[PDB]
């Protein structure tokens, strides 16, 4: 009566039977823009059922020798669904997110992931020059739908050690107790609205801490999906198409 | 006008003092605030968040393997699994937590602590693990029948996966200067050995090593006193 | 950068002292951790090279008490007090601050 | 009667804290079903096993102070943020783009928080580079973004028609001003992901990455007031004290050494650990 | 803990040699592997290093375009060498080991020679 | 509690804060667990 939970947004529910709990990020629900904050003087065009539903990304494989993966939000939705056709026409943007990571296993496997949400996530270059100087490419700072791999998971590509990285919102995926993790993030940004294509707010991270071990004979391909979904999103400021 | 003699203290520049100074822009109204979630008000809402210790800080482990303690099915009982100190502000395992990075900006900590363990093993494997703690004065304990004198919590694996030892505040002084050496060994605080209680029993065709992740935090009566300037910084240039 | 071992041929007598030095260098204190590296290396003429004093002063395990080495700035010395019948190889100095890692020339011993 | 479906709070609660928390006594428990020690760290919330529920404790009235940990008293100490070198007799003046990312003692503190908002307070200590300290006149302008940066020792930007300026000697006690909050956003931000413009961004070396435009705050220019060119070398040491500060969204602290001013690079050839190594795992000291 | 290279074979101008080694006795996905050559009666030279997990090849600038490394996951190195040999490169090619998180000293163990 | 100029940012440090609420960083869960119960039940 506390494990089983069904989340239903829009027209696409998600049921699960071995969950743990639901984590709000910094204790505040995602809400609309009150009129002491808004600075645009044109009416925002908020849809309700078209762009508030769970979109499923592509599933990475988890092996013996894996390092990590990371995505950037809301970069990953700029090509799929109606939300990909309302972040190209409209200049401004404002939303929340509601993440979900499935990874199921048997009873004789072991291992544990770490699902976090890091606001304002900057990727840093990896070269010992002081001026030319190395810089990350465009296919690394905005990976797209797939999401690249970490090169150094111990320092998170930023010189921040992993052991201190529970100050962010997070849940564990411990493969003996649960098999799904859920974070609900409100809208954290300085200016009230935001551009939608350049300023990507935050970034999901999955880092396997205790690596996968299994005895001989079990199934060897354990995949990992993501299921995100916006909440209370509103747009504004129409123009022509720029991808 | 009014007669006013001066004092020592004239014409100095003390850094940590708060006085007024003449503004440069008369009649300035700043850009107004909006509601942004997750506001801090103190640095005691950042000492109460459990982060990951670095216990396996030995010669042969490198990388993500440093963060976790290994267990395995022993041949005998009574054996030892890991051991470390309680000194936020001494080199060792506490240097990679938020307590160990904030209690180096300050001197003279106080109050309790807590250590949370999490077991990342399989599902069908059980066991028990004593978790001891002993106040200072002697060396590291030898066998288990000596380390069951101090504070200890016997922990059993099951559907739950966490026990949280609360290391109490047993000290003569009201604070502890958070530095070690020869003359400052008067402010040390003892060892947190993990002992096997019985064994680690495993069914057939199941992996034969599990990994215990240790964590760490601070309790509710945690206070800090004197702001100093830290020592983990490194520079020899101007960052050109 | 570059290194210059100052004595390419030092000819000591047993129960004597040595001073093999590389005067020529850059600042060589960078990599920004402090920690100027400057490792030393024997090479007996039939085997692979081996370690010696690994930072400016610290000894590596297995190295005897005779191998002493110090220095600062751009001056670095080795001092061994009893040249035995084993300490006869070639001495190299390896810096590790900047990116192209350089080993310097070398230093012989013959008596 | 019309279309029907058109018609169709937080968790935290603030508590004042004056002292540290107290401790209420307890006794021994011999009872099944009420277990406070067992937790679940998978749910993300930290444990809450207070020590009244583990061990038998005594009633302790606590009187320690929790005044010197709030962030107003934590940042209100002034540290170095910049050094301007001045050689005369060979252009005559010197500039310094305002950027507090340079010196590492105050950079490492201000990266604990993501979005900040304060009011600075500067102080300019100026010495000749051989401890002479002879009386001259100095002028410190302040060029906001857009005004022309002065080109010569005696061009016509040095007239101070609009923008501020501080005349002070070398023998007086050092100057001090109080710069207010000057950002077009709602708050300063230190970490800005995302390119600043539109267009198409290359693959090899995009040096535009992560440059936040909400912090480009101008230039600080200084010359020596004379007609004849005097012959002297100087340094200034601009200190900065923050006050009235408010912060948001904490994040962990840098652990690797720094390499550049604007960009947060590390060096992946040699990575330093956090904890220095010991001999084995089964011994303490 | 041993590093066992390949047997020495002489090659004339216009081929590759692909000298290997095999890490024996430790965890192979936790160490760099450098490559150091010894000119005849002369000084040592550094070539470059391969990181055993995440790739991350780095050379000198005196050896770019030649001696492009590879990597194997079955406990084996790049086994790689120059594509275009000259007459002077009849040297001896060592291989070494370096800990990932730094221990403040490089090049602890050494290999054989070709 | 005194200010000699007619602007508000030129003053000294203001009054003490004395407030904190750590429940938005320790326990931000929906189903609020208590101290004396099994948290996965
Ligand atoms: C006579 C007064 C001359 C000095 C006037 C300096 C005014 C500019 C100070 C504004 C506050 C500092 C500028 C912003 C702070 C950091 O550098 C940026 N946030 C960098 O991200």
């Amino acid at each position: 009566s506390d494990r089983v939970a069904q989340l239903t947004v829009g027209n696409s529910s998600i049921t699960t039977q071995e969950a743990a709990n639901i984590v709000l990020a910094y204790g505040e629900w995602p809400e609309y823009c009150p009129d002491t904050d808004a600075t645009a003087v044109d009416k925002p065009t908020r849809p309700d059922v078209s762009v508030n539903r769970f979109y499923t990304l592509d599933s990475k494989m988890w092996q013996e020798n894996s390092t990590g993966w990371y995505w950037k939000f809301p970069d990953v939705l700029n090509k799929t669904g109606v939300f990909g056709q309302n972040a190209q026409f409209h200049y401004l943007y404002r939303s929340g997110f509601c993440l979900h990571v499935q990874c199921n296993a048997s009873k004789f496997h072991q291992g544990a992931l770490l699902v976090a949400v890091i606001p304002e996530f900057v990727i840093a270059g990896r070269g010992s020059n002081t001026k030319e100087a190395p810089h990350p490419g465009f296919t690394t700072t905005f990976p797209g739908t797939t999401g690249a791999t970490f090169y150094d998971p111990y320092v998170l590509d930023s010189g921040v050690p992993l052991s201190q990285a529970l100050i962010y919102p997070h849940q564990w995926i411990n493969l003996r107790t649960n098999n799904c993790a859920t974070v609900i993030v409100p809208y954290i940004n300085a200016v009230p609205f935001d551009s939608a294509i350049n300023h990507s707010n935050f970034g999901l991270i999955v880092i396997p801490v205790s690596p996968l071990k299994y005895s001989s004979g079990a199934t060897t391909a354990i995949p990992i999906t993501i299921t995100i979904a916006p909440l209370n999103s509103e747009f504004g400021g129409l123009r022509q198409a720029v991808s | 006008g009014i007669p006013a003699e001066l004092r020592p203290g004239t014409n100095q520049f003390l850094t940590t003092d708060d006085g007024t100074a003449a503004p440069i822009l008369p009649g300035f109204t700043p850009t107004p605030t909006i509601h942004i979630p997750g506001e801090v008000h103190s640095l005691l809402e950042l000492c109460r968040v459990e982060t990951i210790l670095e216990v396996n800080n030995t010669t042969e482990a490198t990388g993500l393997t440093r963060l976790l303690i290994p267990v395995s099915s022993q041949n005998k009982a009574d054996e030892l699994c890991a051991a470390f100190m309680v000194d936020p502000g001494r080199i060792g395992p506490w240097q990679s937590t938020l307590v160990g990075q904030i209690c180096r900006y300050y001197t003279q900590w106080s109050g309790s602590l807590k250590v949370t363990f999490m077991f990342t093993g399989s599902f069908m494997a059980t066991g028990k693990m004593l978790v001891a703690y002993s106040p200072p004065g002697s060396a590291q304990p030898a066998n288990r029948e000596t380390a069951m004198l101090g504070t200890h919590v016997i922990w059993d694996f099951g559907l739950q996966s966490s026990v949280s030892l609360v290391i109490p505040w047993i000290s003569n002084t009201h604070f502890r200067t958070a530095k070690t050496g020869g003359n400052y060994d008067y402010y040390t605080a003892g060892v947190v050995t993990l002992w096997y209680q019985t064994n680690y029993v495993v069914p057939p065709e199941t992996p034969g090593e599990a990994y215990i992740i240790a964590m760490g935090a601070a309790q509710d009566n945690f206070t800090l006193k004197i702001c100093k300037d830290t020592d983990e910084v490194t520079q020899q240039a101007v960052l050109q | 950068d570059v290194l210059m071992t100052q004595t390419p041929l030092s000819l000591p007598v047993s129960l004597g002292h040595q001073a093999s030095i590389s005067c020529r260098s850059s600042q060589s204190i960078v990599h920004s951790n402090g920690n100027t590296y400057l490792e030393w290396y024997l090479q007996k003429p039939g085997q692979s090279p081996k370690l010696l004093i690994y930072t400016v002063s610290n000894r590596f395990s297995g190295v005897p008490d005779r191998f002493s080495g110090s220095g600062s700035g751009t001056d670095f010395t080795l001092r061994i007090t009893s040249v035995e019948a084993e300490d006869l190889g070639v001495y190299y100095c390896f810096q590790g601050s900047h990116i192209p890692y350089t080993f310097g020339g070398g230093t012989k011993l013959e008596i | 009667d019309p279309v029907e479906d058109i018609i169709h709070r937080a968790i935290s609660s603030a508590t004042n804290v004056e002292s540290a928390a107290n401790t209420t006594p307890s006794s021994h428990r011999l009872e099944t079903g009420r277990v406070p020690a067992l937790q679940a760290a998978e749910t993300g919330a930290t444990s809450n096993a207070t020590d009244e529920n583990m061990i038998e404790t005594r009633c302790v009235v606590n009187r320690n102070g929790v005044l010197e940990t709030t962030i107003n008293h934590f940042f209100s100490r002034s540290g170095l943020v910049g050094v301007v070198n001045l050689t005369d007799g060979t252009t005559g003046y010197a500039t310094w783009d305002i950027d507090i990312m340079g010196f590492v003692q105050l950079r490492r503190k201000c990266e604990m928080f993501t979005y900040m908002r304060f009011n600075a307070e500067f102080t300019f200590v100026t010495t000749t580079e051989n401890g002479g300290a002879r009386p001259y006149m100095l002028q410190y302008m302040y060029v906001p973004p857009g005004a022309p940066k002065p080109t010569g020792r005696d061009a016509f930007q040095w007239q101070t028609a609009t923008n501020p300026s501080v005349f002070v000697k070398l023998t007086d006690p050092p100057a001090q001003v109080s710069v207010p909050f000057m950002s077009p956003a709602s708050a300063y931000q230190w970490f800005y992901d995302g390119y600043p413009t539109f267009g198409q961004h290359p693959e090899t070396s995009n040096t535009t990455y992560g440059l936040c435009p909400n912090n480009m705050m101008g230039t600080f220019a200084v010359r020596v007031v004379s007609r004849e060119a005097s012959q002297l070398k100087l340094q200034t040491r601009v200190y900065m004290k923050l006050k009235h500060v408010r912060a948001w969204v904490p994040r962990p602290i840098r652990s690797q050494p720094y390499l550049l001013k604007n960009f947060p690079n590390y060096d992946s050839s040699k990575i330093t650990n956090s904890a220095r190594d010991r001999s084995s795992i089964k011994q303490a000291n | 803990v041993q590093l066992q290279q390949s047997g020495p074979d002489l090659v004339k101008t216009g081929a590759s040699v692909r000298v290997s080694c095999r890490a024996s006795g430790y965890s192979f996905t936790s160490y760099y592997i450098h490559w150091v050559r010894l000119n005849h009666g002369k000084s040592l030279e550094w070539i470059g290093y391969i990181n055993c997990y995440n790739g991350d090849i780095t050379y000198n600038q005196k050896f770019k375009g030649k001696a492009s490394f590879t990597l194997d996951t079955s406990s084996s190195t790049a086994y790689m060498e120059f594509n275009r040999l000259t007459s002077e490169d009849s040297a001896v090619y060592y291989c070494t080991r370096e800990r990932y998180g730094t221990p403040h000293y490089h090049f602890d163990v050494w290999g054989a020679g070709p | 509690n005194i200010n000699y100029y007619k602007d508000s940012y030129a003053a000294s440090a203001t009054r003490q804060d004395f407030t904190q609420d750590p429940k938005k960083f320790t326990q931000p869960v929906l189903d609020s667990i208590r101290e004396l119960s099994a948290p996965l039940n």
